[PDB]
């Protein structure tokens, strides 16, 4: 899922981790009350849209920039009103960009020193980890190719939780001095709790550093959730922004659909994740390009079928669709049904390449044979990507 | 040590298995093809419900009553995403000597926390979760896999991938070779047992004489895996080791369809785990369809 940055913001005020005072509004005037309540030195005003390159964007009003530093309230206010209810076009975006129906009005900080923090489960050690590099504002894979020296972790123990040794050690290699160090060890182990309490794969604050004025401040953060925990965090969830998700996702996401887009013509039905991996391999291994991954697994339900079938259909990519199942727990009669009837309300016009193995798979053939469906049948893996390569320009 | 317990994955024919979530939907199903495939399916737990007899079996309040009236040896689970974890600690609890997770969507915080456990004990080993279960052919099935797919031969199978693992099965029965054991790991990012583990068994199995090992992107237990065969799979007597790693066209960022495949900051690339598992004298299959005729050559080959 996907968060605003006052939203993810937010989210980490609300749990005693420092970032800038900010509000968010919904009109210019609100905009203009938010700046006046702020009683901030200098004011920032930005645009909400997820993508990036927001400070060279341009407003379909006309107005150049989508954060904009200003002392005075009344100024907060006009420049709203020349972004809300307009598009933001940047770097990152569509062309005719993104409607901003949020603007951020937040205190100005200036930033002195900036590190890189970020908290993840580590596959390796089997427990939470801290990684961080006082070498902040960057990015952080760049830092670990050309000096890895300057990457610190630390491994936690998940029953044991965050000891104050770890923290203030962090702190200090991040280059955190004196007052400043306990400042940061403390937001280092309030980021712990929040990082565990909202199930997130990773809490990455960048940059995490200091003000002039003395003060530890995570001025910026990215938040990334475990999706299987989506169940006990739904009030999280709730707030997904899905505005700027490709719009066959979004659809994908409505049935519960673990639908990716990529950018070829061939599209891909599969029931499992490696097997649908190994479809878009050999599918470029043979010349082609698959237009989506598709992980239809588990007891799917032939409504599950009929509902991915269509979206494969509605994709004006797809020139083709390659049907691959092995089943085991997925009964082949199943996706059998639900592609012949989906093909009767929709008219199939692209070619159809099936491969069906695994549990009955042998009555699942004998409703594809009786449907009249223009079907190519696939022997293995290798017949099937070629004969839908075969099948595309 | 918990590597104590890798002995366990080798299932038989002796081998009791009992159903945690065995009233449900999927472990009512796959319990009754557990029956018809042969194997000693001798009772199942849900909480609440035990006193009650389900597919003429006897179900249980809990896995230690049903462990101690039954003598089961190992625990199969179909407990849905909120409680599976639960589940497993029981069985570990329990000391039920294997335990199979079939349920995908545990929250990954709960399985660092079963995991903490896990490592600090040597009675249970835990295959999964998010796995398609292990079967010996002909002798014991353990979770979701077609049987009728399935020979007694001399290939070991470890996969991260359940319908990977299916078509490694259907190639090396339809050219002859057949299977030993075959143990789907499962696509999480924490889960009781890596290839490694499998590794172990198979390189000390005389049933096994070849081994395949089905990857994909996302954390480094193909390298591992290498490092592990690189130690103790030369010598005079190495068994052929064939690979395949999906991914390799997988974008960036994005998990594909497994907790536990991603590429990010530069790590989990399909690429390098082919790499890796190559320099440990792995013949990879570039095409997944060609595992069973890849490793066939290595037997003919190997005269
Ligand atoms: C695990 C899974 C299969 C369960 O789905 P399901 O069988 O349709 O669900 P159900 O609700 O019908 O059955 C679950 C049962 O477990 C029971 N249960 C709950 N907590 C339990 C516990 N701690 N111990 C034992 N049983 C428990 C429930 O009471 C329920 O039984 P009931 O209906 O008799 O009351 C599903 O969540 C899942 O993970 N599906 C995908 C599996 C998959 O594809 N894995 C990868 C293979 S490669
Ligand atoms: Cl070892
Ligand atoms: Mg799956």
């Amino acid at each position: 899922m996907n968060l605003q940055e006052y939203q993810s913001k937010k989210l980490m005020s609300d749990n005693g981790v420092k970032v800038q005072r900010f509000f968010v509004a919904d009109t210019a005037n609100e905009a203009l009350e938010a700046a006046k309540r702020l009683n901030a030195k200098e004011i920032v005003l930005k645009a909400q849209i997820l993508a990036g390159g927001r400070g060279k964007g341009v407003f379909s009003s006309g107005l150049k920039g989508g954060v904009h530093l200003t002392k005075d309230p009344e100024v907060v206010g006009q420049l709203a009103k020349q972004m809300i209810g307009y598009n933001l076009a940047t770097k990152q975006t569509p062309k005719e960009g993104v409607k901003v129906n949020k603007v951020m009005v937040a205190e100005a900080l200036d930033i002195s020193r900036e590190t890189y923090l970020a908290i993840l489960m580590d596959r390796s050690c089997n427990g939470p980890v801290l990684v961080g590099s006082p070498q902040g504002g960057v990015d952080i894979e760049e830092v670990a190719a050309s000096n890895p020296e300057l990457i610190f972790k630390e491994q936690i123990d998940i029953i044991e939780g965050i000891k104050d040794s770890q923290a203030q050690r962090m702190a200090e290699n991040l280059g955190f001095l004196g007052p400043l160090q306990n400042q940061a060890a403390d937001q280092i182990k309030k980021l712990y709790n929040l990082f565990l309490k909202i199930d997130a794969t990773q809490v990455e604050v960048n940059p995490f550093g200091e003000t002039p004025e003395g003060q530890v401040v995570c001025f910026d953060a990215k938040i990334n959730f475990d999706d299987n925990a989506e169940f006990r965090q739904k009030d999280i969830f709730a707030m997904d922004d899905k505005s700027e998700n490709e719009p066959i996702e979004n659809e994908a996401a409505k049935y519960d659909l673990k639908y990716i887009g990529l950018d070829g013509n061939i599209a891909c039905f599969v029931n499992g994740a490696g097997l649908a991996m190994a479809t878009c391999d050999i599918i470029f291994l043979n010349g082609g390009k698959p237009a989506n991954f598709l992980d239809l697994g588990g007891g799917v339900k032939e409504s599950q079928v009929y509902q991915a079938f269509k979206l494969l259909t509605a994709d004006p990519k797809v020139e083709a669709i390659l049907v691959n199942i092995f089943g085991g727990i997925v009964n082949c009669a199943i996706i059998a049904n639900g592609i012949t009837k989906a093909c009767r309300e929709l008219e199939l016009k692209v070619p159809l390449v099936v491969r069906l193995e695994g549990t009955n798979v042998h009555e699942a053939q004998n409703i594809l044979t009786n449907s009249g469906l223009p079907i190519t049948s696939a022997v293995d893996l290798e017949d099937a990507a070629k004969k839908a390569v075969a099948s595309v320009t | 040590s918990y590597t104590a317990s890798r002995k366990h994955l080798y299932v038989d024919k002796n081998t009791k298995v009992i159903c945690q979530g065995f009233t449900g939907k999927q472990g009512t199903f796959h319990s009754q093809q557990a029956l018809e495939y042969g194997t000693n399916l001798v009772g199942g737990t849900t909480p609440g419900k035990g006193g009650k007899t389900h597919l003429g079996l006897p179900v249980f309040n809990t896995v230690k009553e049903a462990k101690e009236q039954t003598g089961a040896t190992a625990s199969v689970i179909y407990v849905p995403p909120p409680f599976a974890a639960a589940a497993i600690n029981e069985a570990i609890d329990a000391e039920v000597p294997l335990v199979v997770c079939i349920t995908e969507g545990i929250p990954q915080q709960d399985m660092v926390r079963v995991k903490h456990r896990l490592l600090r004990q040597g009675k249970t080993r835990l295959i999964g979760p998010n796995c398609p279960g292990v079967i010996n052919p002909g002798e014991c099935k353990i979770g979701i896999m077609p049987g009728h797919i399935h020979k007694k031969g001399r290939i070991g199978i470890v996969s991260r991938s359940g319908t990977l693992t299916y078509e490694a099965v259907h190639q090396t029965t339809q050219v002859g070779l057949g299977q030993s054991l075959c143990v789907g790991i499962g696509g999480d990012p924490f889960n009781g047992t890596d290839f490694t583990d499998c590794l172990e068994i198979f390189l000390n199995d005389p049933a096994t004489e070849g081994i395949i090992l089905i990857g994909e992107i996302g954390g480094n237990a193909e390298e591992n895996a290498a490092e592990f065969l690189k130690q103790h799979n030369s010598g005079p007597k190495s068994k052929p080791v064939v690979s395949f790693i999906a991914g390799l066209t997988a974008p960036p960022g994005r998990r594909m369809g497994h907790a536990g495949a991603i590429i990010a900051g530069g790590k989990g690339g399909a690429k390098e785990k082919i790499t890796a598992l190559q320099s440990a004298g792995v013949v990879v299959s570039m095409s997944p369809a060609q595992l069973g005729t890849t490793i066939y050559k290595e037997f003919e080959k190997r005269k």
